């Protein structure tokens, strides 16, 4: 129910999260990893305004969109914009990497993020001197898997075959739903005028 | 099942909170669960420190977490307060205070040992009476 | 003063930024228990034709 | 609710490992959850008993 | 009645105290046998 915010000083115990926060020096405020994803499904449209002083001449020979909205189907925006989701999405990690779990069971309480870190190897069955007898290869190695992470998205499209055959099924859908008034259904012609 | 048959760990899956119990009550066509969670209200802040050197030995807590109120130190459990003092059955012991970063200087009270030196002053005053004959 | 219809960008809740440090901790001193309502359907009307 | 607002013990849940904590991102109509596990690496044997 | 069982010593941390507090004792005894 709270937007909570990373401090001024990006410091917890070692662990480099600047590649997952936000960046307040971006127009769009996602995160390096999100602007990956963003590139990684492309869209069939958000509904954002296809005005006919856009597309009433030489467009719609070639845009699919334009050619559905003539027959009335149409796609209407989402409630929440993709930085409003990204607000939201910055309050869940601001709140997890500055205040535990607590943030879900109540008010958010602080705690330095090694102790954090701590709380967790118990929860494991790891005691938690192992954390702090190894806390520099700990955090290196965590740095290093989001390191994997980033070059493992900047490699390849195939990973996000999820969230795009959503949007390609939705596309097929549709572009079947025009194509069907090609159809005669044993009527002497398919264009209704002809009739 | 997992919310009035049992308790639940699994973060707001019976309701806001940490779950305590839960009680079902019948509605048309579903059903209604109560759910009981323990909330925590009101909040203080501490200064904080992820182990104790005392003998050049490093010192974590058994369960729990230790805290400051700026001018002693003290162990308490991680969701309520209530602080006490940091004794050697409050916490346990691994290497030395070169390896842990943000460690901090506090002794670490041993209840083996007024229950000895009580014993030493017992056995002493006994040893200087028995010079008497 | 009126009645009318406004419109408004949505706000997402307040902004409540939180004193993080590397060396403090918060900690609840006392305690609600809580009781909330959660409903769900379980079965629609039998029906038949 | 169970992998980022808190840490699970159910296995496979949150990732391949033990559970530590996971970091949503979001997605075009979608959410990506980056997951941190601890995850055993270099064993020996021993005897017991 | 534990299958598999094996012996071992089990360590105690009293006991280096009250073996402590022994050779404390008896040297107060030689001390006092000493005038
Ligand atoms: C941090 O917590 C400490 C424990 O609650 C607290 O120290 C304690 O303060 C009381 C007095 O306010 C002392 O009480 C003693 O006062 C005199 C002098 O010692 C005696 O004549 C009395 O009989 C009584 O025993 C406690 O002894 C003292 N505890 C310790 C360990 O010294 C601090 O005041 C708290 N500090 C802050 C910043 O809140
Ligand atoms: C926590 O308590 C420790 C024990 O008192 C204390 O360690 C001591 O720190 C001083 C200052 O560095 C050392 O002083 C000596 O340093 C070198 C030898 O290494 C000499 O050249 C100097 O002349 C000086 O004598 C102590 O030797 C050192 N003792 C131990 C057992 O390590 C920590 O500094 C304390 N830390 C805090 C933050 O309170
Ligand atoms: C674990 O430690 C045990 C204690 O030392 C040991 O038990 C002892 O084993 C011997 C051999 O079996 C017994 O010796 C007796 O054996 C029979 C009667 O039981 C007689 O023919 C002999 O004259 C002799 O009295 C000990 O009595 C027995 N002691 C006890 C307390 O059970 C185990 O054998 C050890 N086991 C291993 C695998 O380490
Ligand atoms: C907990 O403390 C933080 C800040 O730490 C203290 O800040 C000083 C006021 C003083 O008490 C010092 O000894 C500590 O360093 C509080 O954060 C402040 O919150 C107020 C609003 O309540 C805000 O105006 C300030 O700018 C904040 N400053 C900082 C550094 O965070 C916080 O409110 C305290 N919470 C409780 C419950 O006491
Ligand atoms: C753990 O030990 C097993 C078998 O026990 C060992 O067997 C001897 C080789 C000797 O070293 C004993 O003292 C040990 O108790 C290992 O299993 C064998 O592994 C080798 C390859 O290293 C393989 O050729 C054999 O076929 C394996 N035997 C069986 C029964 O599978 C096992 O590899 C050891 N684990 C580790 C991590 O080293
Ligand atoms: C956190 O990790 C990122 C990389 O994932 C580091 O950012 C890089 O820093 C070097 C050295 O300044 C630059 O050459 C790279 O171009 C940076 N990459 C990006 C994406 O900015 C960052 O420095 C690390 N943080 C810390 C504190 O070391
Ligand atoms: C635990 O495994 C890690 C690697 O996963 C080991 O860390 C590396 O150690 C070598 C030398 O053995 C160094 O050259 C590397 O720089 C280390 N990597 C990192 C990320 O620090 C580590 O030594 C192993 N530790 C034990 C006790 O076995
Ligand atoms: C001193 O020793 C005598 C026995 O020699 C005993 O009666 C007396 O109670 C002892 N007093 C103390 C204080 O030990
Ligand atoms: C935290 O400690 C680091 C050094 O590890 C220091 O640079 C930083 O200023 C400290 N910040 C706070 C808020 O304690
Ligand atoms: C016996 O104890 C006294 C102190 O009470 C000490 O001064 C003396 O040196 C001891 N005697 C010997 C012979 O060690």
């Amino acid at each position: 129910k709270q937007i909570y915010k990373t401090p001024p000083i990006k410091y917890f115990g070692g662990f480099n999260f600047s590649q997952i926060l936000p960046d307040p020096s971006k127009p769009s405020k996602r995160s390096f990893i999100e602007d990956l994803l963003f590139n990684k499904v492309t869209l069939a449209d958000a509904g954002f305004i296809k005005q006919y002083g856009d597309c009433l001449g030489d467009i719609a020979a070639r845009d699919l969109i334009c050619a559905q909205k003539f027959k009335g189907l149409t796609v209407l925006p989402p409630l929440l914009t993709d930085e409003m989701i990204a607000q939201y999405t910055s309050a869940l990690l601001a709140g997890t990497i500055t205040s535990g779990w607590t943030f879900g069971a109540g008010a958010a309480l602080q705690i330095p993020f090694a102790m954090q870190m701590a709380y967790r190897f118990n929860g494991i069955g790891v005691t938690q001197n192992v954390l702090y007898e190894n806390q520099k290869l700990i955090a290196n190695q965590f740095n290093s898997a989001i390191g994997k992470i980033q070059d493992s998205l900047s490699s390849t499209a195939s990973a996000l075959g999820k969230l795009q055959d959503v949007v390609n099924h939705n596309a097929q859908a549709l572009n079947t739903l025009v194509k069907q008034l090609s159809s005669k259904f044993g009527a002497i012609s398919s264009v209704l005028n002809d009739i | 099942s997992e919310c009035v048959l049992g308790q639940s760990k699994r973060v707001d899956f019976c309701g806001k909170g940490y779950h305590l119990m839960s009680f079902p009550q019948s509605a048309p066509h579903g059903v209604v669960f109560l759910h009981v969670t323990y909330v925590p209200a009101q909040e203080k802040n501490f200064t904080t420190a992820p182990a104790i050197c005392h003998d050049g030995k490093a010192h974590f807590p058994r369960e729990g977490v230790f805290v400051s109120n700026g001018t002693h130190w003290f162990v308490t459990q991680r969701n309520f307060y209530e602080p006490q003092i940091i004794t050697t059955d409050n916490t346990f012991v691994s290497g030395n205070c070169d390896v842990v970063i943000g460690i901090v200087n506090n002794t670490v009270y041993d209840p083996l040992q007024p229950e000895l030196d009580s014993f030493k002053e017992e056995l002493d005053k006994y040893f200087k009476n028995h010079t008497s004959p | 003063a009126s009645q009318s219809i406004i419109a408004y960008t949505m706000s997402l809740g307040a902004e409540n930024s939180v004193a993080y440090s590397n060396n403090s901790i918060a900690i609840p001193t006392n305690f609600t228990i809580s009781v909330t309502t959660e409903i769900l359907p379980v079965s629609m009307t039998k029906t038949s034709v």
